[PDB]
């Protein structure tokens, strides 16, 4: 509380000059963010508090009941400092003891293990991460998987002919149209 | 085969299944739009009467008129974007229908993977259903072959086929299957010089 | 983020805000709905092939010289030479942003496997011809795959033999040009640069918006609170609350339209790989101007390459004909 300058943040030490005239700096969306305190002259920066999004990673209600959250584009060293009461919006805090925590592009996970093998994506994540529900039931964190690697065999002079074919039935669905409504 | 596979699971028909999704649960959030308040004195539209005299009630009914109209006025415009996606599905349909059924047509992976030989079509709530028949080439064996041969000092080409041989004669055959055929100048044509 | 962006850190804008509805319940389904679908997109045109070929190390395609577009190992990445340009022309404190709720996520398929399907493309298409596009893939010679496209566009494959150490020099010539010709002209990636700067430039606005008074006595929420009797601020706060909220409704309008616009591009892109790449089209000017002969795709930011290889006649001379 500046003179009437509520608000709330983290107030750090910046080097910005203000002029002797200058109390208040503000951004491009003329906001302040740069206060000098009235007793001793210093030039603060002030910045909001850390933030994010959740999501959660979970199989079919039919399946088991376990669960992963996640924390979108935050360092995954600052959730685990805030192990208190009463200090974050969740109120489910007994995921942040939680799993092996694991550290990603997009956040970072809880409640799940980065094995090494790779397979085909089930739920995506970001940055070729898809978890899954795999086998004694766990939940699962691995990398993309292209599919089966394979090489052809080039030569200056051969050549490969087929001797026999087969037959295959393909479907293939388009919608076209929706239902007519007035009101 | 293509009978249980379609009733083999339930998301193979997620296309059609989702569509009507879309537009009954648009339809939803509409109608509990109306019980919104606005920030004024009360959702209800009489009860704002009885408890006001009727020289401020305009600016409480006012909010309760504009959103009730801007908030059909979002829902329109979802409406307007889904047809335009509709209408381009829609014509995508017709050129399969007036290709990969009323004729054959060469264009590569357009109508079913693979060489195409014919198509039909089926009805659906909201859609259509194709059966491509494709052509698939089965095992095969490697080979050795050479462009061009030189008989009487002048080189041959296969008129419709590529040389072949399995190592002790040559023959000519065609290209997706093995028929070895003997060399023939009725099956080649000479040009110029082996040199 | 819903709340922050229309009430900045504020106890009190939050509680009447809730008596609006679900008014931005929707703007988390809506654009969860664009976010889903650029990650199709790019599955929809890269992915058409379930195994991943490598192209032998011998690089001796009977004269052919493919070095240029191969990906090159001494490059901690796997990026061909072409490749590395477009990054270099591409340009994509500005991320201040985040402190504003406008958060920006990462594809799903990053660049690196991105090249790996690009190159596994290009070695199929060079060792098995086109026929790795429609089943089990089968080894052609390269300096005699090329009697079969000659075959197709009408002349007689007798041509191509001729004229072999002539037609592959013509040919490397070519698309040395490309190299420097791509860098030459700034409007080159003009298609492109415009997509970046499409998706960066509304943001700005949409931030500079909150700046505005609507009618209100300032701009910020906190003074009202503390300068004005809460009998009367709902006045005020609601004069702004509305204009906030109506400017942004405007932004998720505009991102749909762009949207729809893209998929009917990126549809488009997937029956040029599709038919231009695995194959030989007989359509006029759909693959390139002049008969069409091969294709080999390049990646991008947000984009894709095509380097179209297209026949064309010489000189000629007049005859009289029966
Ligand atoms: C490559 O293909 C050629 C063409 O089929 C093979 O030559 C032919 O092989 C058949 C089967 O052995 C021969 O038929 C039999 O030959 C014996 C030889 O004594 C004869 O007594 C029988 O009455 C019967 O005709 C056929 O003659 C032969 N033709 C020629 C011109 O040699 C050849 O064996 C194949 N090479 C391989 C598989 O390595
Ligand atoms: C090409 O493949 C077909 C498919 O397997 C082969 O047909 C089989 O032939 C055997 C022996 O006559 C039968 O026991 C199988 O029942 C056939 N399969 C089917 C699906 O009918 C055919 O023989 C192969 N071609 C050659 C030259 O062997
Ligand atoms: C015989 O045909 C095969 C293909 O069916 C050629 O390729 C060999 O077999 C498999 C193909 O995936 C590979 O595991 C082998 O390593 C391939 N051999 C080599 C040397 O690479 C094979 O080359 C052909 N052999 C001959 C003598 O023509
Ligand atoms: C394919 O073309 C490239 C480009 O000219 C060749 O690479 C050049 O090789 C010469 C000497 O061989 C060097 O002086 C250049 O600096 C190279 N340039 C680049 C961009 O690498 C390459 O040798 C050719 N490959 C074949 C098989 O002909
Ligand atoms: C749950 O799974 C079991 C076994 O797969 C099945 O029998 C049951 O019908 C499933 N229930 C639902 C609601 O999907
Ligand atoms: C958090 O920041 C530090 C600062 O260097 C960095 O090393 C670390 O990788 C960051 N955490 C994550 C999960 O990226
Ligand atoms: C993956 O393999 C490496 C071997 O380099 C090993 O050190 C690591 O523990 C493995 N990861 C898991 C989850 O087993
Ligand atoms: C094809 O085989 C090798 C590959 O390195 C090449 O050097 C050779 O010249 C070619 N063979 C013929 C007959 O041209």
């Amino acid at each position: 509380n500046f003179n009437g300058l509520k608000g709330t943040g983290v107030l750090t030490e910046s080097n910005k000059k203000f002029l002797p005239f200058q109390q208040f700096g503000r951004d491009i969306a003329d906001t302040t963010d740069a206060v000098r305190d009235p007793q001793t002259l210093e030039i603060l920066d002030i910045t909001p508090c850390s933030f994010g999004g959740v999501s959660v990673i979970t199989p079919g209600t039919n399946t088991s009941n376990q669960v992963a959250v996640l924390y979108q584009g935050v360092n995954c060293t600052e959730v685990p400092v805030a192990i208190h009461a009463d200090q974050l919006t969740p109120t489910w805090r007994v995921y942040s003891t939680g799993s092996n925590v694991f550290q990603t592009r997009a956040g970072c996970l809880i409640g799940a293990e980065y094995v090494n093998n790779s397979y085909e994506c089930d739920i995506p994540i970001g940055a070729g991460i898809c978890a899954s529900y795999q086998t004694s039931q766990s939940i699962i964190a691995y990398t993309m998987s292209l599919g089966a690697e394979n090489s052809v065999a080039y030569s200056n002079n051969s050549i490969a002919i087929p001797t026999n074919f087969t037959i295959s039935v393909t479907t293939e669905i388009l919608p076209v149209s929706m239902t007519k409504t007035s009101v | 085969k293509i009978q249980d596979s379609l009733s083999s699971t339930a998301s193979a028909l997620g296309k059609l299944q989702d569509v009507v999704n879309h537009n009954a649960q648009a339809l939803n959030t509409l109608v509990k739009q109306l019980s919104s308040k606005f920030g004024a004195i009360s959702s209800v539209l009489n009860d704002i009467f009885s408890r006001l005299d009727k020289v401020e009630a305009e600016v409480q009914i006012d909010r309760l008129i504009t959103g009730r109209l801007q908030s059909l006025q979002t829902y329109v415009t979802q409406q307007l974007i889904r047809a335009a996606e509709i209408r381009a599905s829609a014509n995508l349909a017709a050129t399969k229908m007036s290709e990969c059924v009323l004729g054959q047509s060469k264009r590569v992976d357009f109508c079913g993977k693979g060489y195409h030989l014919m198509s039909f079509p089926q009805s659906a709530p909201h859609g259509v259903v194709f059966l491509h028949v494709t052509y698939v080439p089965a095992q095969e064996k490697n080979f050795t072959t050479a462009p061009a041969i030189c008989h009487d000092g002048k080189a041959h080409f296969p008129r419709e086929g590529v040389f072949v041989s399995n190592g002790t004669h040559w023959f000519v055959t065609q290209r997706n299957f093995y028929e070895p055929q003997i060399i023939t100048t009725d099956n080649t044509f000479v040009s110029g010089n082996c040199d | 983020d819903c709340t922050m962006y229309i009430c900045g850190d504020s106890t009190e804008c939050s509680n009447l805000l809730l008596q609006y509805g679900s008014f931005c319940t929707q703007l988390k389904r809506a654009l969860t709905g664009i976010a889903v679908e650029q990650d199709k997109n790019t599955q929809e045109v890269f992915a058409q092939v379930k195994q991943i070929y490598k192209t032998p190390p011998i690089k001796y395609f009977g004269g052919f010289n493919f070095s240029q577009i191969l990906p090159d190992p001494s490059k901690p990445s796997k990026r061909s030479f072409i490749e590395d340009l477009l990054f270099n022309k591409v340009t994509l404190l500005i991320c201040a942003q985040k402190f504003k709720g406008l958060t920006v996520l990462p594809p799903l398929l990053t660049d690196e496997m991105i090249a790996q399907y690009t190159s596994a493309l290009l070695a199929g298409t060079i060792t098995s011809g086109w026929t790795f596009g429609a089943g089990a893939a089968l080894q052609i010679p390269f300096a005699m795959q090329m009697a079969y496209r000659f075959n197709g566009i009408g002349v007689t494959q007798n041509v191509l033999y001729e004229n072999q150490k002539l037609i592959a020099n013509q040919f490397n010539s070519a698309i040395g040009k490309i190299q420097d010709s791509l860098s030459s002209t700034a409007s080159a990636l003009g298609k492109l640069q415009d997509v970046v700067n499409h998706n960066a430039q509304a943001l700005n606005t949409l931030v500079k918006q909150l700046s505005s008074k609507f009618g209100a006595i300032s701009s910020v929420l906190n003074d009202i609170f503390s300068r004005l009797d809460k009998v009367e601020a709902e006045v005020q706060i609601d004069r702004l609350i509305t204009g906030r909220l109506q400017s942004l409704q405007t932004y998720v309008t505009q991102q749909l339209i762009r949207a729809a616009e893209i998929r009917a591009s990126a549809n488009l892109a997937a029956t040029k790989m599709s038919e231009c790449v695995l194959g030989q089209s007989k359509r006029v000017d759909f693959c390139g101007k002049g008969y069409h002969l091969m294709s080999f795709p390049q990646s991008a930011p947000h984009g894709v390459v095509f380097l179209h290889v297209t026949y064309v006649p010489a000189q000629e001379k007049n005859f009289t004909t029966a």
